[PDB]
Order: C-alpha cells, then structure tokens, then sequence
RNA sequence: GUGGGCCCCUCCUGGUAAGCAGGACGGGCGAGGCGGGACGAUCCGGACGCCGGGCCAGGGUGCGCCGCCGGGGCCGGAACGGCGUCGGCCG
C-alpha cells in the first residue's frame, strides 16, 4: 500500500528574497494527500517554512521494478511513552515501498508505534556482504533450504467448507 | 467582586505607559473637532476631570456636541439583548481623532481619480479577496536535499 | 437549606433568540444634551430663511 | 397566439445553440489536458518544473448531523447551504471562503471536481430554485428562461461556467438547489483524511467518494 | 433531520379577509379582490387591504379635513374606506366628489347642497375600478384616547399619563420627588 | 408558565479527599423516540407523520445472537524487584 513520492517545495517569493531556494524530499505514504502533508511537517521543523508561507511544486510518483530480491537498511526514529529513540532495521523485499510496508508492520507489532510516531531518516540498499542482522543474513546465501514452517495451515483451511469428513487428514511433510 | 465603586478594577488600564508620565503634549488642545467625526476613547490617568468610566476605554464613537471645554460622544453599548445609544461628556485629554474610515476615503478618492484618467477601458475597482495563484515555471537547477535528523539527547 | 447563588449559563442564548435589537433611527439625532446656545441659533437662522421659515 | 409563435421560434434558436456550444466545449476540454502536457515537457528539457493553477471551485459534502452543534459552526454551514447530513454544494475559492471553511472542517469533506463529476451531478441530481420552489431540471427550456440574461442557455453552458469559475458563477451556482445525495461510505467520521479518517481536504479523491452517492 | 432554524424567522399573521358579518362588506371585498387579480394595479391592492381592517384601524374623516386636503386638486375623487362625518365649525363647504363606506345624515345633506356628489364603493367599482383620477385617504390612526396611555408612566423618559386617580405626591413632582 | 435544576467537555476556587461544596464559554438531559455502549435520564451515532424498496453512521462479525476472510508482527493498581521471551542504543 505504501508508495514512493518525490516532493519539491519552496517559500513564497518576496522583495527581500526573489527566487527562494528549492527543497526536495523522498516520501513514503499511502497516497498523494498524506505525502504532501508529511512534506510540510519536515519543512516546518528543518527550515521553518510553515505551509501558509510556501508552495508545493510537484508530487512525483515513482513506480519501481521488482522481479529480484534485495536487502534494505532503514534508519529511523520513533517515540515511546518514555521518550524518543533511534533504530536501524534490515529487511529483504523486492521494492523500497514494499520494504517500508514490512517495517511499519514490525514497528506496530513489536513496539506498538503508529505511522505518525515515526520519522524515516534514511533508506538504502545493502549488498550481501555488508549485512549486519542475523535474520536477514541467513537468506543472503547460496542453497538455503528449510522444510515448510507451517503445513498445518493448508489442512485447516480446507476444513472450513469440508466441515465433516470420514478420517482425520494427515499433514504431508 | 463584592465591591464595585466607580474606579474599581483599574490598577493597570489607568496607569501610565513606561516613561510616559507627566503633562500631555499640546496637540491635545490644538486639534480641531467637528460634528459627526469619529473618535477613540483612551483614558489618560493623570487628568481627573471629565474622565469617562472604564467601560468606555477602547471604544469608538461619533461627536454629537461641541462644548466649550468638553466633547459629547455617542457610544453604542450592548445591554443584555439590545443595543443602547449612550451619550457622554469627556474632556480633551481622553479623546483622539479616529482613522476607522481613513481607508475608505483613500479608495473613494482613488476610484474617481483612475476614472478621470481614462487605459482607455475602465479598470476593475472592486476590492478582490486574494485569489489562488496562477500557473508559472520555476527552475530546479540548484535544488537542496533535506531529510529528517537523528534524535540527540 | 441552601440554594444556588448565581449563574449566567443560559443567558447569552436568551439574549440572542430575538436577534440583538438596534436603537431607533431617530435616537441618533435627538437634540437632548446639545448646547442650548447652539440650539437657539439653529432656530433663529431657519425662522428668517424664506425657503425654510414656517411662519404664517 | 403570438405566445405560441415566439415559444416555437425561441426553442429552435436555443437548440441550434446547444449543438454549437457542445462541440466547442468538447474541443476546449481535450485541449487543456494537452497544453499542460506540452508545458510539463518543455519543463524537462531545462532543469525546470511547471507549476499549474490552483483549484478555483470546490465540491463540498456535509458528513455530520445536526445534534449538538456550536453557534459559529452552524452559522457558517447555513451560508454554505449545507443543512442536511449528505448534501453537497459547489463553492468558489478565495481567502474569504477558504478561511471560513477551515473552521468547519470536522463537519465536511471537500476537494476538486472533474468535468465528468460536474456533468453527472447536474444531469442526474439537478433541480432548480424558481420562486422558492424545487423544480426538476429535465430540459434546456428552463435554463434559458432563467439564466439567459447571463448568457447561459443550455445544460452544457451551465456545466462550462461551473467548471471554469467564470463571470456569472454566483448566479449560475445559486440557481441550483443543493444536491440531495445518497448515504456515504466512511472509514472514521471523527478523523481527518490525512490521518486515515474521512473529514477535511481530500483533493482529487473527492471524485470517487461522490461517485457512489450520485 | 434538517436544520431549518438558523437564519430563518417565524412566519407572520395578517388579516387576509374581513371578519365582519355584514353582507355588504363581504360582497365588496370579494369584488375588489377579483379586480386586483386581473389588473395587477397597486391601487386596487391597497384598497382591498383597507376593507379588511378592524375599525380601530379605520378612523373617521371630517368634511373640513377633506376640504383642506383636496384643495388645488378639486377635480379628483376622494376615496375613503370609512365614515365621513360633519364638521359644524366650518361654515362654508366647497364642491367636491367623495366616495366613502358611509356618510352621516348631516354630512350628506351639506355635501349635496354645495353641488358635490356622495358616491358608494359600488358606484366606484362600476365607473372607476382601477382608481384613475382617484386619491386614497385616511384619518389619524393614533387619535384614540386609549393609545395615549400605552407605556410606563413613572419611568423618567415616558411622557404618558397614569390611568386612575392619583392623589399623592411621591414620584409625581418630577425627578427627586421619590 | 417559570424564578429548587442537574450532567458532559475544556478552565478554575476551598478541602487529605468525595457520586463533596462554589464559579466560566459551548453543548446536552430536563422537555428527545430509534441503534449501539451486557445492564444506566445525560456516553458513541442519529433527532421522530403512516408504508414499500434501496444505501449505510456508530459498534461489531466462534455458539447463545443478525454478520469474516486474507496478510505482517507479538504472546482496578504504586514505589520497587525478574539470567521469562522478542527487539534495540552505547561502549
Ligand atoms: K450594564
Ligand atoms: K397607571
Ligand atoms: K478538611
Ligand atoms: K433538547
Ligand atoms: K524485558
Ligand atoms: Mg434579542
Ligand atoms: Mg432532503
Ligand atoms: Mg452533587
Ligand atoms: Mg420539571
Ligand atoms: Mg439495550
Ligand atoms: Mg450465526
């Protein structure tokens, strides 16, 4: 559901400063209306330009090619009930937006932090040798094999319409 | 409240402004006032004769009487569901000429002036509440790249 | 026993129900309180103007 | 009588106007979404952007009911002619209208309509205010009789004036009774659209919101 | 629900028909109401409303008031939806044409003896239904003694007399008499 | 006719505190049906002529009891303790 957007903005031009500077950002958001709001949240803190005093020049939407599985490293900050913290996370996904979906669900589940509690500092691709987290690194290898981690899930699902049967089914492994 | 004399609750509004004590400057008495003029009421706390009640500080009214020493001013005052037209007599140290219609006389003079000039077509003279901006191009040759920063504590 | 002393809770809503009235148009021009020496000269001037005088 | 002759001739004159204006306005609508394209493209050959015009009209929908409203909220909503929970209006954009509408944001949702959205609303939910009565809009005979002084004669002139926010927008807009739309589909009535809720500014996403309500 | 309270006021009640049981008033009002609907003249509209009024809103007119008002335009028809009485303090009457609801017996005798005419509203209806060369007139609606006691005698800006007999002094010798 | 009010949200004063007592803008019950909050005058929605069809707010969707699936994680109450488990930051 996440999407990559590039936003340009600038302070409204005046007599003291004709041709103000242009600032660009990369944003991940579910749509164009949330993305432009998040651009004004940062430009107000980092550059002290409220939304009343500036204008947005573009909301570029960028669609990425998948088809191969890469590593990503996300540097972010979030807020808990006792303060603010920094954190680095690693994930394997096919596009950057999909890697941000995975991050937001792990923050929501293990830290209970929602979307507006989180500021993304950095998102970059990480080559296989340079990985630093054990979970990701296991799969950055040649020849990884494991048996199915939950084959019971197949059997139960079929038993939701086939409510009564004549023998208890097996779980092939 | 429990005590409601004429100058109750006046500790700050009737006090003088910092380094502005003493006698009023003599423009207070050389101004010319006319019937129908608009004025502001501001109490000078050093002049105790013809000093209006604290309710009238910071209101705007109209001259109805020109007396030898004091002016008569009409104030619209809301009382519990209706407006009342009140008339008071106030000495010169507590009145200043008001500019509430200054902007309107400049525009009326400017529209008749810009009509006389005709630019052969008459320009639009209605005031315009700020419109949404028009389309334009802007350069992005030199663009700065910012990002959120890390927490420092 | 003791009962309530004071409230203004519903009073701004009662004040607004019939609109906020305005004073009569003729109260703005009442002669009451103007200088008598000005109101004397005002009558004298009109009585001797044939366009304004109302003497028989 | 002479009444039947003039009414016979007049409608004929109005009808040939309807086939002239339809084709020209269809030509105009194709040409806008072209000229921008050539202007965004000229942007690329330089290190430049093309920043287009901001909205001039909004479509505004009421999404909260009438129990428990504060006085200044309910006065603003009556001047917008939004008295019932699913009603919709067109609205001009300037600093007078924008600043009032931000006061009642948690009651309303709004954005920018396409010329397709405008057309369906008028052709399907279009009624007229005439002598204080709500009159079905079914043919060009009634738009001509009421708005001919402002040079609006057919249904496609009314659509064009509302989409372009032209000279006679105030009279063209007030001729329409407020739209009486079907019930809306919401996520979270009490939250702003930029927090995943439903109220407030939602941009071009106003077009699929009202699509199911027309 | 629908919010139909803000910016909207309570509707109004006015007399849209006479409440007299006299059959001559119903016939005339119903007739002039018809002429208005087929003419759109505002003379027949004001006259249709005068025939619904409540007899304290229809004061009388004297001959001397008419002789005064109709001066210099003596060739016109005075139209009065009330009674025309006589004024014996005027010694000589001029010649005029008056159309009224009712004439006193003594006022009719004087009007005719000068050469004038006393028309009725059905003579007016037949000859001049839309009021050409006619003037509408009425008397002083605030001449009643009852309307002179409305208000608060006792309040310092009143100018109204009290109702009964008051034999004291307290509050009756001006301000600073309480 | 009324001149015993009370409650909610924000803002306050006396009191250890109180479902205590006293004040303020706006709203509600009073004098407001219907659905939901198991249950409640006031909370969340929505304010009401008598019917037929459609759409759906608030809250929810194992059985009682109208309605659910897919996916990613984890597995009343204070100071103060925990080599329980998963995840981080600094050396
Ligand atoms: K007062
Ligand atoms: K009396
Ligand atoms: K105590
Ligand atoms: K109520
Ligand atoms: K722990
Ligand atoms: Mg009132
Ligand atoms: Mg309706
Ligand atoms: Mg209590
Ligand atoms: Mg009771
Ligand atoms: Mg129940
Ligand atoms: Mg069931």
């Amino acid at each position: 559901m996440m999407q990559k957007y590039i936003v340009y903005g600038r302070r409204l031009p005046s007599e003291k400063f004709p041709e103000p500077e242009v600032f660009r950002m990369t944003i991940y958001a579910p749509n164009e209306i949330v993305a432009k709001s998040r651009f004004w949240y940062h430009l107000k803190s980092l550059k002290k330009i409220k939304r009343t005093h500036g204008e947005i020049l573009d909301c570029q939407h960028i669609e990425e090619n998948g088809d191969f599985v890469k590593n990503f490293g996300v540097l972010l900050r979030y807020r808990s009930r006792v303060g603010q913290h920094n954190m680095y996370r690693e994930v394997r996904e096919t596009t950057s937006a999909r890697a941000m979906d995975k991050v937001y669900s792990e923050m929501a589940g293990q830290c209970r932090a929602r979307y507006h509690d989180i500021q993304i500092i950095n998102v970059k691709e990480v080559a296989d040798e340079d990985v630093r987290r054990e979970k990701v690194a296991m799969f950055t290898q040649k020849g990884v094999r494991f048996p199915h981690p939950c084959p019971y899930v197949h059997v139960k699902r079929a038993a939701r319409t086939a409510r009564f049967q004549d023998r208890a089914p097996h779980v092939p492994q | 409240t429990h005590s409601q004399g004429y100058r109750c609750k006046t500790r700050y509004c009737f006090a003088r402004k910092f380094r502005r004590h003493g006698m009023a400057n003599l423009t207070t008495y050389n101004r010319v006032y006319k019937l129908g003029q608009y004025v502001n009421i501001k109490v000078n706390g050093a002049y105790h004769k013809g000093m209006p009640h604290r309710y009238y500080n910071g209101r705007t009214g109209t001259i109805f009487n020109i007396g030898p020493r004091a002016l008569g001013v009409q104030i619209q005052k809301r009382v519990r569901g209706r407006i009342m037209l009140k008339r008071i007599n106030v000495r010169l140290e507590h009145v200043h000429p008001s500019d509430c219609r200054k902007n309107h006389l400049e525009r009326v003079a400017a529209n008749d002036a810009a009509r006389r000039l005709a630019g052969q077509p008459v320009p639009c003279l209605k005031r315009q509440n700020a419109l949404p901006r028009a389309a334009h191009v802007v350069s992005i040759a030199s663009a700065i790249d910012i990002t959120p920063l890390k927490y420092d504590g | 026993a003791k009962l309530k002393n004071h409230t203004s809770k519903n009073q701004n809503r009662k004040d607004h129900r019939n609109g906020i009235k305005k004073p009569k148009k003729s109260a703005y021009t009442s002669h009451k309180g103007m200088c008598p020496k000005y109101l004397r000269n005002l009558r004298r001037s009109r009585a001797n103007d044939p366009r304004q005088s109302l003497r028989p | 009588a002479e009444r039947a002759t003039e009414k016979e001739k007049r409608a004929a004159l109005v009808k040939d106007h309807a086939v002239k204006s339809a084709q020209v306005y269809a030509r105009y609508y194709i040409d806008l979404v072209e000229s921008e394209k050539k202007a965004r493209e000229n942007a690329l050959k330089n290190n430049q952007l093309y920043v287009p015009d901001e909205p001039k009209v909004y479509l505004v929908v009421r999404i909260r009911g009438i129990v428990g409203v504060a006085p200044k909220v309910r006065t603003i909503l009556s001047l917008l002619r939004l008295r019932q929970i699913n009603n919709a209006v067109f609205m001009r954009c300037n600093k007078a209208t924008l600043n009032a509408l931000r006061i009642v944001d948690h009651y309303v949702t709004y954005g920018e309509p396409t010329v397709e959205t405008i057309r369906n609303l008028i052709y399907k939910r279009g009624f007229a205010k005439v002598n204080g009565q709500r009159i079905p809009i079914v043919d060009n005979n009634l738009i001509d009789e009421q708005l001919s002084k402002h040079n609006i004669l057919c249904a496609e002139d009314l659509v064009h004036e509302i989409f372009t926010c032209g000279s006679s927008f105030k009279e063209a807009n007030n001729f329409l009774w407020p739209f009486q739309l079907n019930s809306a589909a919401l996520k979270d009535k009490r939250n702003n659209f930029a927090e995943g809720g439903d109220f407030g500014y939602r941009g071009k996403y106003i077009n699929e919101f009202v699509a199911r309500m027309i | 629900g629908i919010d139909l309270k803000t910016g909207i006021k309570k509707r109004k009640v006015e007399r849209k028909e006479p409440k007299s049981p006299n059959p001559y008033i119903r016939l005339l009002h119903n007739a002039f109401k018809v002429v208005y609907e087929n003419t759109g003249e505002d003379f027949t509209k004001v006259l249709t409303k005068r025939l619904c009024l409540s007899k304290t809103n229809r004061p009388v007119l004297s001959v001397s008031r008419l002789a005064h008002l109709m001066h210099k335009r003596e060739d016109k028809i005075a139209v009065v939806a009330s009674t025309v009485t006589n004024d014996e303090r005027l010694v000589t009457i001029p010649r005029m044409t008056i159309c009224a609801l009712k004439f006193s017996a003594t006022a009719r005798s004087r009007i005719e003896k000068a050469g004038g005419r006393c028309m009725s509203f059905d003579e007016l209806l037949a000859e001049k239904p839309t009021g050409d060369n006619c003037v509408l007139l009425q008397g002083r609606r605030s001449c009643r003694a009852v309307c002179k006691k409305f208000g608060s005698p006792g309040r310092p800006n009143s100018h109204v007399k009290p109702k009964g007999e008051h034999k004291g002094r307290r509050g009756a010798r001006g301000r600073h008499s309480w």
